[PDB]
């Protein structure tokens, strides 16, 4: 649920 | 409080809708699950309640670069883009303004921290469009 990507 | 040309005019607060789900068909990346994910778009009325978001003739969303095409335009309330994705990502919308009123750039959150969640954000809308002006009636005051 936490999983994020990069920018 | 606002200063010069910004006095003229109204705010409104357009209410940002988000759905996710895991697709458990599609193989996990990486071990992380990939899940089918939706953002809408309303208006919300001086008295909360939720009415289509009309004042906008145009909203792109702009998407993390590892989406192909990652600029998705919508014409339509409430402007519903779905996707599948592995990962969360701060994306801009931007929506349009009727009658070349401007653009606004809304800061999203896509994540997964929920399965649904809603975000609230205020804009300036000038009042120097008529068609604008009579759709922004619809939503109180101006």
């Amino acid at each position: 649920q936490t999983a994020r990507k990069s920018t | 409080g606002p200063l010069g040309s910004m006095v003229a005019t109204v705010k409104r607060t357009i209410r940002i809708k988000t759905q996710q789900h895991i697709l458990p068909e599609v193989p996990p990346v990486e071990n992380f699950p990939v899940r089918q994910w939706s953002i809408e778009i309303v208006l919300l009325d001086d008295e909360g309640k939720e009415i289509p978001a009309t004042i906008f003739d145009k909203v792109i969303y702009h998407l993390h670069p590892t989406f192909a095409n990652p600029n998705r335009t919508f014409t339509d309330p409430p402007f519903r883009i779905e996707e599948q994705g592995w990962g969360g990502f701060p994306l801009d919308i931007s929506v349009f303004l009727l009658e070349k009123a401007g653009e606004r750039k809304i800061p999203h959150d896509l994540n997964f921290l929920q399965e649904s969640y809603e975000v609230e954000h205020v804009i300036q809308i000038p009042l120097n469009k008529p068609l604008l002006t009579e759709e922004l009636a619809k939503s109180g005051s101006t």
